[PDB]
């Protein structure tokens, strides 16, 4: 039916700055409804019947719009707004949503904090041996990171896996797992973690002897 | 005050069915809606069909029909969503939502997946340092690896821990997932302080605390 | 009932409320509500407001005996939505029989 058209799919604001997002109808709708959705949660109401707001729901954001053309603004960017935001049309069956607005905010550079571990005994006593590195708490997400073992790079058998932007300090976090076989890793003894960032300019290392 | 509680995650076969519930737990109202509601891969709406439960009138999403059935029960104040026939496209969160003019609530959800492998409960592994030694706080954390399906949970000290606590989302990979979770301490707590990390795996009704020993 | 005209069916109109929830409740609920209007006979009113009230309150009741030995129940938020359709189907039915 309806198509709602939400735009735009991301973007990032400041702290303080005025934000308006737009969400619009292939067809005329009498009220639009937003709902806010953080990472792992579920969506909430957040603006209904327009321009009303649900509980809970700070002052700083309003709703507007007619017809086919409905906008969400926040008066002045929080980091707790940091979410993805969609509209949603109670007009005619099937009732549908729009494809999101992804919102992120900017703040100042921070470089990670990087731990490794070696595996437990309980794992290498039952197979595998998985060595893993946090890198926490940086700004901004783009990061890349290389396993090293006694110097040889290593690029298979590795997960990586990325938090959302934290409503608290507004950054970002990433585990590297790097798993081998217990006889591979019972053969070497220098494992390296290696991380790479805008925040410095030569690479950041964590590493560990078998000893 | 009122609250809609969904049953737990699901793991079911291609071309079976299964039926969900949410029930209002504190409600007081007549005549209110409850939406029905999936969400794929973390990211897309869409609406399923309604119910308004006392009594009687049910809307389909034509898309759905065949595919989902509605009811209620009203002495119980408990919803179902029946999914007939599953194949992989249906494995998605399912929200149910409760309205009532101003108010609306959302269930915290219900994550099916459909697949044709079997429950696996979690390794879980402590993550200590031994020879890396502080300076300001000190990190741990826990691995939770080769599981299988979503959700797992994971907890520090019950709750009593929860600043300075990272989950990282879980990875599928060779068709089992991995996830690790951090959390960043004081110097002085540790080791002195005793730490646990409780995972639970709904699925399989494994619920296992692992002490964080040094090294 | 004898003393009543039975007016043939007209389309449901679409009703507005002020609220989303309402229009929607409006629109998914619709096709239990009447769609014909029950009457006293023009001759007995001297204006439109009277009969308009009349066939009001004779319609609703008519339908809500018929349709409660066929265990349907309607609640308060039907009984004031069927108040303000039923209000329109008989004011187009006052048209119908004013030419």
């Amino acid at each position: 039916q309806i198509v709602l058209t939400q735009s735009p799919a991301i973007m990032s604001a400041s702290p303080g700055e005025k934000v308006t997002m737009t969400c619009s109808a292939s067809s005329s709708v009498s009220y639009m409804h937003w709902y806010q959705q953080k990472s792992g949660t579920s969506p909430k109401r957040w603006i209904y019947d327009t321009s009303k707001l649900a509980s809970g729901v700070p002052a700083r954001f309003s709703g507007s719009g007619s017809g086919t053309s409905y906008s969400l603004t926040i008066s002045s960017m929080e980091a707790e707004d940091a979410a993805t935001y969609f509209c949603h049309q109670w007009r005619s069956n099937p009732y549908t949503f729009g494809g999101g607005t992804k919102l992120e905010i900017k703040r100042a550079d921070a470089a990670p904090t990087v731990s490794i571990f070696p595996p437990s005994s309980e794992q290498l006593t039952g197979g595998g041996a998985s060595v893993v590195c946090f890198l926490n708490n940086f700004y901004p997400k783009d990061i890349n990171v290389k396993w090293k073992i006694d110097g040889s790079e290593r690029q298979n058998g590795v997960l990586n896996s990325w938090t959302d932007q934290d409503s608290k300090d507004s950054t970002y976090s990433m585990s590297s797992t790097l798993t081998l076989t217990k006889d591979e890793y019972e053969r070497h003894n220098s494992y390296t973690c290696e991380a790479t960032h805008k925040t410095s300019t030569s690479p950041i290392v964590k590493s560990f002897n078998r000893n | 005050e009122v609250q809609l509680q969904q049953s737990g995650p699901e793991l079911v076969k291609p071309g079976s069915s299964v039926k969900i519930s949410c029930k209002a737990s504190r409600n007081t109202f007549t005549d209110y809606n409850l939406d029905w509601v999936k969400q794929s891969h973390g990211k897309t709406l869409e609406w399923i069909g309604n119910v308004y439960p006392n009594n009687g009138v049910t809307g389909y999403n034509q898309k759905f029909r065949g595919k989902a059935t509605l009811t209620v029960d009203k002495s119980s104040s408990t919803a179902y969503m029946e999914l007939h026939s599953l194949t992989s496209e249906d494995s998605a969160v399912y929200y149910c939502a409760l309205y009532y003019y101003d108010v609306s609530y959302w269930g915290q959800g219900t994550l099916v997946t459909v697949s044709s492998a079997k429950t696996t409960p979690p390794s879980v592994y402590p993550l200590a340092p031994g020879s890396a030694a502080q300076t300001n706080s000190v990190t741990l954390g826990c691995l939770v690896k080769g599981y299988f399906p979503e959700p797992v949970t994971v907890t520090w000290n019950s709750g009593s821990l929860s600043s300075g606590v990272h989950t990282f989302p879980a990875v599928l990979q060779s068709d089992l997932y991995t996830l690790s979770s951090s959390v960043t301490v004081p110097s002085s707590t540790w080791p002195s302080q005793s730490v646990t990390c409780n995972v639970a795996h709904p699925a399989s009704s494994t619920a296992v605390d692992k002490k964080i020993a040094p090294a | 009932l004898g003393v009543y005209v039975l007016g043939s069916a007209m389309s449901r109109p679409i009703i507005h409320f002020g609220s989303d929830y309402e229009d929607r409740y409006y629109r998914e609920n619709m096709h239990r509500y009447p769609n014909q209007v029950y009457y006293r006979p023009m001759d007995e009113y001297s204006n439109q407001n009277n009969f308009v009230h009349d066939c009001v309150n004779i319609t609703i009741k008519q339908h809500t005996v018929t349709t409660t030995t066929k265990g349907e129940n309607f609640t308060e938020t039907d009984v004031k939505m069927m108040e303000r359709v039923v209000e329109q189907m008989c004011i187009t039915q006052y048209e119908r029989e004013s030419q």
